[PDB]
């Protein structure tokens, strides 16, 4: 059909600045009896359906201000936001509706960039009476670092931990700015009595280490 | 400065196999003996209804359009890292094309990469026909500086292109690392007819219009006549302006009052 | 200021073979196209079919081919999309839009969209999560702001709450997305800030209600013995 | 799009099977010109043109080789040596609306009539009178084009037919688009009937010991008949003569 290349994906600009997402596809999505170009940009923020922004890539619709902006012809396209605001930590998209199969962008999951931050780590043993579920959960918390572009890593005695130490991160945390992390190991007791020592660390941009706040088993 | 084109611009219009023949043939030919312009580098010269191009790798390729001004589809013709490249897009070429010739390269319909084609006399027929480009060539060795060499050579189709463009003017190139030589002439609808020789090969040609002599092979069929008086063709002088005599009515009879009628 | 009220939803084992419908208002239904758009968890928009005003052309999805059909029932101001042999990838709130005939054809882009449900694609139990607690007694020794939290292990499906002493915290409360168990199993943990000084100076309870199963369990978070 | 501005694709290099396009009712009208509908998987063309465009159903006569008329002389002209077909069909549902479908338009108030095959995407407003009318449209001052309302309820003549007219390149330049058939093997030194990508005869075939250049795919003889040919998959050169006569 008509596969399109939306780009850049993952924008982390700063307040106020001007920012651009093109948008190219195979085909030459327009039409000349109505030089109009059959293609639309949307928004959304998350928990919410997106947004109509620009129809015919590139008029204002209303309820838009000139934070943005669609333009583009032949295949390539163009959303300009001019000025960014504290709303506009959202994800945008382009679509196509020339023809049939309709198809949508990649995304653009748009951030105010902030300054890089501090990450914060915390440790947990598995809780004393949770042993019965057959489930020893060994937790690390994290908060205010970013950019996400960090390494966060468990070691159970100098073995890399995969599948059994999984991890979960929320979006740009309003308070910070910045990103927030919790990675748990998931061990068996028969798994939980043939080691030593539980560690969890993150290394960061500020950081040239990882640091590691570790436990020796029994305390 | 021109030159004279003594038998050259002669190509196979139909690509159908002929031998041992002579074949009679109306299509967009350069006469014989028909002076050509030569350029030593060029101003917008038109490609008002076909070209005939010689030249003698120092020369790189051709712009052919009608304003050249990203308002028209405009051909190109170059050559890179031994590769031939044609585009059709909407250029805004530079006024003095040398690799900038290629600026503005937006809105394109087609583009093409191929082998290349190239002292020596390059000889090329370019013609649009039926929305359609075609260029015929041939490459021979050359030893003239200030001619157009004497002598004889059919040049086969090379290439045809789906164009369909409104085709007025053109230009030729030289590329960055006064000029060469080259030669241009304007085919017009004539006819001729042709020797094809037994390998299929063209070999002779006459235009039965150059001459009278030329006129009597054309309706003997032949190249060679015999002592005679032959019946050719007739002459008729041709009138010399239109004229229009009509009545001096000037009422406008009244249609509405047919047309516009309320109860018929 | 069109409402749109999605019937069916909920979860669904694969090879079953279901449908939904969704109740318009505020508008002509019966001169409008519609479309189903998923908005997968993570992944973002994705378009499913479309239906003419008059329901007259159905048009599907490359990768929904021998999977959904899509009717309209006018009538009701409803449009009804069976669902047959889901897969586990399925999982997505399917948001029904309704169309804006300007484009010179009968499709066009869309503006109005309405709150699909969040039909469930998984071949398991519906298990409630236990709560856990998160207090580690003696690794919380950063002074003045230590994360201690709650976990919510074995949650399924996703909706949950988690509010810290009955909201009584407020900074520093993260809500994480799903962990999920390699086993596909729904886990996520929850933790507030606390001045190791006052650890005990606030029992605090971790309530968990598990919309799915209304699993209405609470657990204590407290410096322990450890 | 639209008679304002036929959409032209160049389409080669296919095996088309017209039985699928001839066997469908979906068509209203389906007329063949310089062809036989029933004799399309036989032939080989060596390009295919397909124009498409949206028109009334009054004008689908038009759409003919003379038959001049408004569309016919201003918007879309067929030449009168016209070797192809035209599909027509009433597309009601697709390109009317309750609201009306407006944003197909078409052409008036041209200087002239057109070229076969010739495009024309100029809007310039027109000049009734002397006037010199730069960008202003009073009394003598007319915007070329105009649009249609295509709404359901109208009247067959005025609802929206989507047309699409295919012209074949006969012309015996190596051949592309060829129906379905169905390859043999060549048999030499026997007088047997042949079909070679279109070209039909009857005679006895042999190797020749004549160089084509590489661009002729066949040669013809002082009546128009071929006496060699090119084999495809080969690329060989064949002679023909007549597999033998004579008086009794
Ligand atoms: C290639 O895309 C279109 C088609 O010509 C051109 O975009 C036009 O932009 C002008 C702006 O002055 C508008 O007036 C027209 O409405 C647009 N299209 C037309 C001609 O209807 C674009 O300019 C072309 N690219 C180049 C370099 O010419
Ligand atoms: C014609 O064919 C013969 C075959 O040997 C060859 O010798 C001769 O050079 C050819 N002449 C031309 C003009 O091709
Ligand atoms: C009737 O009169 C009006 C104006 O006088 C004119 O526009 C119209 O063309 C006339 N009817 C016919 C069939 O000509
Ligand atoms: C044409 O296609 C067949 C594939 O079966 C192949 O065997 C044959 O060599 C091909 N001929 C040419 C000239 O490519």
């Amino acid at each position: 059909d008509i596969v399109m290349t939306q780009s850049p994906d993952s924008l982390a600009v700063s307040l106020g600045e001007r920012a651009t997402i093109n948008c190219k596809s195979s085909q030459s999505v327009l039409y000349r009896s109505n030089n109009k170009n059959y293609l639309a940009w949307y928004q959304q923020k998350p928990g919410q359906p997106p947004k109509l922004l620009i129809y015919w890539a590139s008029t204002r619709e209303s309820g838009v201000p000139d934070r943005f902006s669609g333009s583009g012809s032949g295949t390539d396209f163009t959303l300009t936001i001019s000025s960014l605001q504290a709303e506009d930590v959202a994800v945008y998209y382009c679509h196509q509706y020339y023809s049939t199969p309709f198809t949508f962008g990649g995304g653009t999951k748009v951030d105010i960039k902030r300054t890089v931050a501090a990450p914060s780590v915390f440790i947990f043993p598995p809780s004393d009476e949770q042993l019965k579920s057959g489930t020893a959960s060994v937790v690390c918390l994290l908060n205010n670092f970013y950019p996400r572009e960090a390494k966060v890593q468990w070691k159970v005695d100098n073995a890399l931990q995969s599948g059994n130490s999984q991890e979960s991160v929320t979006e740009q945390d309003s308070k910070d700015s910045t990103y927030s992390l919790s990675s748990t190991l998931t061990l068996s007791k028969a798994d939980y009595e043939k080691h030593k020592v539980y560690a969890c660390e993150v290394t960061h941009q500020g950081l040239s280490s990882p640091v590691t706040k570790s436990f020796n088993r029994g305390e | 400065a021109y030159t004279n084109s003594f038998t050259r611009g002669v190509y196979y219009p139909d690509k159908v196999f002929r031998s041992s023949v002579l074949h009679s043939t109306q299509d967009l030919f350069l006469p014989f003996f028909s002076n050509v312009t030569w350029f030593h580098d060029n101003p917008v010269l038109p490609f008002n209804d076909g070209v005939y191009f010689a030249s003698t790798n120092i020369i790189r390729g051709w712009i052919f359009g009608t304003t050249l001004d990203s308002k028209t589809q405009s051909l190109l013709i170059v050559n890179n890292a031994t590769n031939v490249v044609i585009k059709v897009c909407e250029f805004q070429f530079c006024n003095d094309p040398f690799f900038r010739v290629y600026s503005s390269a937006n809105n394109c319909t087609f583009e093409y990469v191929s082998q290349p084609f190239l002292k020596n006399l390059r000889e090329f027929v370019f013609k649009n026909i039926d929305g359609y480009f075609k260029i015929y060539s041939k490459h021979t060795p050359i030893n003239l500086v200030r001619d157009l060499p004497q002598g004889f050579s059919a040049l086969e189709p090379l290439v045809d292109l789906p164009i369909g463009i409104n085709i007025t003017r053109f230009q030729t190139l030289l590329a960055l690392h006064g000029a060469a030589a080259y030669y241009v002439g304007y085919l017009q609808p004539r006819t001729f007819l042709l020797k094809y020789n037994e390998n299929g090969t063209i070999t002779d040609a006459v235009d039965c219009a150059l001459d009278p002599l030329s006129e009597t092979k054309c309706t003997l069929k032949s190249f060679t006549v015999e002592k005679g008086i032959y019946q050719t063709s007739n002459f008729r002088v041709q009138p010399t302006e239109s004229i229009v005599r009509f009545p001096n009515i000037t009422n406008l009879c009244p249609f509405g009052e047919v047309f516009n009628a309320t109860r018929f | 200021e069109v409402q749109l009220v999605e019937s069916g939803g909920g979860v669904v084992q694969p090879g079953r073979s279901l449908r939904l419908s969704c109740a318009a208002s505020g508008f002509t239904f019966s001169s409008y196209p519609m479309h189903w758009v998923r908005q997968a968890p993570g992944k973002g928009l994705e378009w499913v079919a479309v239906i003419s005003y008059d329901g007259s052309n159905k048009y599907y999805a490359d990768s929904v081919k021998g999977r959904f059909t899509i009717s309209r029932d006018n009538s009701k101001n409803t449009l009804y999309l069976q669902m047959n042999s889901l897969r586990a990838e399925d999982t997505a709130v399917y948001y029904c839009a309704r169309d804006t005939e300007d484009c010179s054809s009968t499709t066009c882009y869309v503006d109005y969209w309405g709150q699909g449900t969040l039909v469930t694609v998984s071949s398991a139990s519906t298990k409630g999560p236990s709560v856990f607690p998160l207090a580690p007694s003696s690794k919380s020794t950063s002074g003045g702001t230590a994360a201690l939290g709650c976990l919510v292990k074995d949650y399924f499906p996703e909706p949950v709450t988690v509010s810290w002493n009955s909201g009584a915290l407020t900074s520093g409360v993260h809500t994480f997305p799903a962990v999920l168990q390699s086993s596909g199993l729904y886990s996520l943990s929850s933790v507030v800030t606390v001045p190791s000084s006052s650890l005990g100076t606030q029992t605090y309870i971790c309530n968990v209600n598990h919309k799915p199963s209304n699993t209405k369990v609470d657990k204590k978070v407290e410096p322990k013995s450890c | 799009a639209s008679v304002y501005a036929w959409n032209r694709k160049r389409i080669s290099n296919c095996v088309a099977d017209y039985s699928v396009l001839y066997n469908s009712a979906s068509f209203s009208t389906f007329k063949c010109y310089g062809v036989s509908p029933t004799k399309l998987n036989d032939l080989c063309f060596t390009n295919v043109y397909a124009d498409s465009f949206v028109i009334r159903g009054d004008e689908v006569r038009q759409i003919a080789p003379g038959q001049t008329g408004k569309i016919a002389d201003y918007n879309y002209k067929l030449p009168d040596d016209f070797t192809g077909c035209v599909i027509a069909w009433n597309s009601n549902n697709l390109d009317s609306k309750v609201g009306g479908n407006y944003n197909y338009l078409y052409r008036l108030f041209r200087k002239s009539n057109l070229k076969p095959f010739e495009r024309d995407i100029s809007t310039e407003i027109y000049q009734a009178g002397s006037t010199p009318c730069n960008g202003v449209e009073g009394f003598n001052c007319y915007f070329p084009l105009q649009s249609y309302g295509f709404q359901p309820t109208n009247g067959v003549g005025y609802q929206p037919y989507r047309v699409v007219v295919l012209s074949f390149e006969l012309l015996h330049a190596p051949a592309t688009v060829c129906g379905p058939k169905k390859s043999t093997n060549l048999v030499k030194n026997k007088c047997v009937n042949f079909n070679f990508n279109g070209l039909t005869g009857t005679g006895v075939l042999t190797e020749s010991n004549k160089k084509f250049l590489p661009f002729q795919q066949f040669g013809r003889d002082i009546a128009d008949t071929t006496d060699a040919v090119r084999d495809p998959q080969t690329l060989e050169i064949l002679d023909i003569t007549p597999c033998s006569f004579g008086g009794v």
